[PDB]
């Protein structure tokens, strides 16, 4: 009731107080991330038939 | 003279081809795809496999021998090729005779059809089908039982250059009635009863919501019926008909009534395999 | 050595379960399953009680083992987890037949509501090739209704001006007329959302139940009967 | 009053648009176009297991990347084992109606729910069932173990739980959403998880402390799966309207949408790999399809399934991807 709209508007405030980030520091991290594990997965990169263990 | 030979060559190739290449499709597409492996496409497959057999081997060599006129092999593969004959044509018709009395089971017994029916069954039924098939072919055949008494067949059967068919009353009239006429009431009775049952669901329907809103069951059952009637009836009735007294059939009906009945080859595939399905698997491979 | 060992301790387990499993597709292959779905206050415990004599029921007929479910325990109006049930033999629905003025807060008449639900479920894409069984239960509430009551059915229902009854119903002995067109109405108002999108890949089989009845756990047989057969045959194309 | 509640909402929301626009410098695809594709990836099948009698929505990876656990309708759930294809276990369960299972880190239990509201565990070496988890009013759709002792669930009564194995009661309680609860995901360090809705909502929750953190509505329809950025800051979605999209925590908006113009199916599994380059989700057209998380550009389809898929995994040391369908068959892509 009054009550309910009071926790949705309480709540609503402690979300905008957050501190952000531009977008271009997010992306470039996550690129970073990406580039720095490139060869460790193989499903990137096909593995050779002697290291594979489903063959 | 020359013109009759350039002609009646097309159509045996043609014939061969087209009798290998949906027998090859079916199998192919049975064998390779694992959604359409259930109980009901093992008999398609045998039958498959029967009819490939047949038109791979007794059509080319028939061919050769009406064209050239003169048989150019032994005997024993004179036999031989009577006996792969007589095993294909008698086992391709005991396969369509099981098809129909399995969709009679299906549809007359729904709740019981599952347990009847499983994939152990079917081998066996299939390897008791093959077996009386080829008790019937090799056995009088390879041995001499079939073997007629008359003049010329004795005349013919010492050349070795002659390979025609000669056989006595009671092989002639044993093998048409295995062959056919045995399958063919199973299948009549099987079919009426199924036409039964469609009508009397239908006439279910329309009472119920008729308000609101048997074609369907004749083209199909006509179609079935129909095809197998006219490629195999009028030769196994002339088989009958030239042994029961001779001179009424000449050799030449005979031969054609009997490559006549070799022409059902190529329509098994153009009608066990029109589900919707089967048509995806095709458009899958080789489209 | 111990590889041959290994093997020989694992391979023997795999065989076992294997086993255990071909004994348990046969049973699992035998029963029938169905799903008991029906409004509010419809009657649905009844109809299940005198079967008797999550919730799961064993109950065979002549041989053949049945399995129905009835879900209580999630009440919404969106429906989500009913595509676990794109595999059942049927559906049962049951709706109160009687209760054509009642208001449920304020809300469409009871019967309204269960019309949308009943068109919401048939017009559903996983459900495309399931088959409903219908009851239309209190039957003798509606009749008392019908004779010497005060309420109209024209007054919440205003298409039952220009309807008049089939020629080809066939009312049990005894009835008045009026309560044979009330049910026939009310009939054919599922009957026409059922033909409407039906495709013929499903059909509905209505039925009229009233609390002293016993020819249930018959009719339901014969419904999933029909409904197999039916499918055996569209599937070789002769229907 | 009332009206002054409702008014003081307005602004709040306006803020926060305002500021998400602002924070927005520069798109996705212009930092990512310099770099150049991956190209077109082709896998093929390795292993095929059967023995299960109906259609299958669950699965996990053990952590040993060599086990297994799947479940089924039949009622039954069966540990299989990857390298020599054999099975190893087959628990019958009291209820034929499942919906999730879980593989705990340790190798010692594992649980599973359905739409009986109660989540029961199973010891895998002593296989009885050891405890019953109860008091939601809804089906289950996930659970992950957090511990050998603690575990997490969501329900469809539009909440989550941290239950407590031993005691058996709830510990913390989370709040918030208005649809159906479908999926979930832990971090890495086991102190944060998300959660997507059936409201087109993503919500992002304190384990300790038990409060939401932030919010996200970019969706329109209901959302099926979610998975999340092995570096740990960022997630991404699969909805009804066939689009992934990549969120991020810090930016508190999303980056990039992945949709092609041929499809109009649903998404019931979205996953990762382990350099979180490649993105594969599967879709209701009976195959998967595989993306590339910084240029939405498609680079392989994952054809073989004879119905829909409603599963999907990656081991640990990422060396295959298993995918489970409707067609009670379990595939093992490399
Ligand atoms: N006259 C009559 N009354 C019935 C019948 N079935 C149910 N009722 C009435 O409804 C009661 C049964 O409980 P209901 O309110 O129908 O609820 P339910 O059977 O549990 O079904 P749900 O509400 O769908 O769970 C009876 O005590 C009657 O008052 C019926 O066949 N005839
Ligand atoms: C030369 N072709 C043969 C000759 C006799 C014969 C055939 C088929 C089935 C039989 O039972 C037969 O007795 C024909 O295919």
């Amino acid at each position: 009731s009054i009550a309910q709209a009071r926790k949705l508007v309480e709540q609503l405030k402690m979300e905008a107080n957050i501190d952000r980030i531009k977008v271009s520091k997010a992306a470039a991290d996550l690129m970073a991330y990406c580039e720095a594990h490139a060869k460790e997965d193989p499903l990137l990169t096909p593995v050779p038939a002697s290291e594979n263990p489903f063959r | 003279d020359e013109v009759w030979v350039v002609g009646m060559g097309i159509v045996m190739s043609l014939i061969v081809l087209a009798i290998v290449f949906g027998n090859v499709l079916v199998i192919t597409a049975i064998a390779k795809f694992e959604r359409l492996q259930t109980v009901t496409n093992y008999f398609i497959t045998s039958l498959a496999c029967a009819d490939l057999v047949m038109g791979l081997a007794v059509v080319p060599f028939g061919a050769a021998h009406i064209l050239t006129k003169t048989w150019t092999f032994g005997n024993f593969w004179c036999e031989f090729w009577t006996s792969i004959d007589v095993l294909c044509v008698t086992a391709s018709i005991e396969t369509l005779c099981v098809i129909a009395v399995d969709r009679y089971f299906a549809i007359t017994s729904p709740f019981k059809y599952q347990s009847l029916l499983t994939k152990n069954k079917a081998r066996v039924i299939i390897l008791m089908v093959w077996i009386v098939s080829g008790l019937t072919s090799f056995l009088p055949i390879q041995m001499h039982w079939y073997r007629a008494t008359h003049q010329e067949a004795i005349n013919c059967y010492a050349e070795e250059t002659c390979c025609d068919f000669f056989t006595n009353q009671a092989y002639a009239i044993a093998s048409s009635i295995v062959s056919f006429y045995v399958p063919l009431v199973i299948m009549v009775f099987v079919y009426s009863r199924v036409f039964q049952e469609a009508k009397r669901q239908l006439q279910k329907i329309d009472k119920s919501e008729g308000r609101f809103h048997e074609h369907k069951a004749l083209k199909t059952l006509g179609i079935i019926m129909g095809t197998f009637t006219l490629c195999w009836l009028p030769f196994f009735i002339v088989n009958i008909v030239h042994v029961i007294q001779d001179n009424l059939i000449r050799k030449e009906v005979y031969i054609l009534l009997n490559w006549i009945g070799y022409v059902n080859s190529g329509f098994n595939p153009l009608i066990y395999c029109r589900s919707p399905d089967f048509r995806i698997a095709f458009q899958e491979l080789l489209c | 050595e111990d590889q041959r060992n290994e093997e020989k301790a694992q391979r023997e387990a795999n065989k076992k379960i294997e086993k255990q499993l071909q004994k348990d597709k046969q049973v699992y292959r035998a029963t029938h399953r169905l799903l008991l779905l029906g409004a509010g206050e419809s009657g649905k415990s009844t109809i299940v009680k005198q079967m008797r004599i999550i919730f799961e029921t064993k109950f065979q007929v002549d041989k053949v083992n049945f399995h129905m479910f009835d879900v209580g325990g999630q009440r919404d109006e969106r429906r989500k987890w009913i595509q676990c049930f794109n595999d059942v033999t049927a559906i049962i629905f049951v709706v109160a037949s009687s209760s054509y003025n009642m208001v449920i807060d304020n809300q469409t008449n009871r019967l309204q509501e269960a019309l949308n639900l009943f068109k919401s479920i048939w017009n559903n894409r996983w459900l495309r090739t399931i088959s409903v069984i219908l009851f239309l239960n209190k039957q003798d509430l509606l009749a008392e209704k019908v004779l010497a009551g005060k309420s109209k059915i024209e007054d919440y229902f205003p298409e039952f001006a220009r309807y008049t009854t089939p020629e080809d119903a066939t009312p049990e002995p005894g009835e008045d007329p009026r309560v044979t067109r009330a049910k026939y109405f009310i009939r054919d108002e599922f009957l026409r959302i059922s033909t409407a999108s039906g495709d013929g890949r499903h059909y509905c089989y209505p039925h009229f139940t009233c609390a002293v009845d016993t020819e249930n756990i018959r009719r339901v047989f014969n419904d999933c009967r029909d409904i197999i057969q039916r499918m055996h045959l569209r599937q070789y194309e002769l229907l | 009053e009332l009206d002054q509640l409702r008014q003081e909402a307005e602004q709040l929301k306006n803020q926060i648009r305002d500021a998400r626009k602002a924070c927005a410098d520069a798109t996705l695809s212009q930092i990512t176009n310099n770099i150049d594709p991956v190209g077109r990836i082709q896998m093929r099948t390795r292993r095929t297991l059967r023995g299960h009698l109906a259609k299958i929505y669950a699965m996990h990876w053990g952590t040993d990347s060599r086990l297994l656990v799947s479940a089924s309708q039949d009622g039954k759930l069966i540990i299989w084992d990857s390298y020599t294809t054999n099975k190893v276990h087959a628990i019958p369960l009291r209820s034929s109606w499942v919906m999730t299972c879980a593989y705990a880190p340790s190798g010692n239990y594992v649980a599973c729910g359905g739409l009986d509201n109660i989540c029961s565990i199973y010891n895998l070496k002593t296989v009885r069932v050891s405890r019953e988890l109860a008091g939601h009013t809804g089906y289950l759709s996930c659970c992950r173990f957090l511990d050998d002792n603690q575990i997490v669930t969501s329900s469809g009564d539009t909440t989550c739980a941290l239950w407590d194995i031993e005691t058996g009661q709830q510990t913390t309680t989370f709040t918030g959403h208005t649809g159906d609860v479908m999926s979930l995901s832990l971090a890495p360090d086991t102190r944060l998880f998300v959660s997507g809705a059936c409201d087109a909502s993503a919500k992002l929750w304190d384990v300790r402390e038990g409060m939401c953190r932030q919010t996200f509505t970019g969706h329109e329809s209901d959302i099926n799966a979610i998975c999340f950025f092995p570096n740990g800051n960022a997630f991404a979605t699969g909805s009804d309207d066939a689009t992934c999209r990549l969120f991020d925590l810090r930016a508190d908006q999303e980056l990039m949408t992945y949709s092609h113009d041929n499809i109009i199916c649903g998404i019931t599994s979205v996953s990762f790999s382990k350099s979180g380059r490649l993105l594969l989700a599967g879709y209701d057209d009976f195959n998967c399809n595989v993306w590339d998380a910084l240029k939405a550009d498609r680079a392989g389809v994952l054809a073989g399934h004879d119905n829909r898929v409603s599963c999907l995994g990656v081991t640990d040391d990422g060396m295959a991807v298993a995918t489970g369908s409707w067609d009670s068959f379990l595939k093992i892509w490399n």
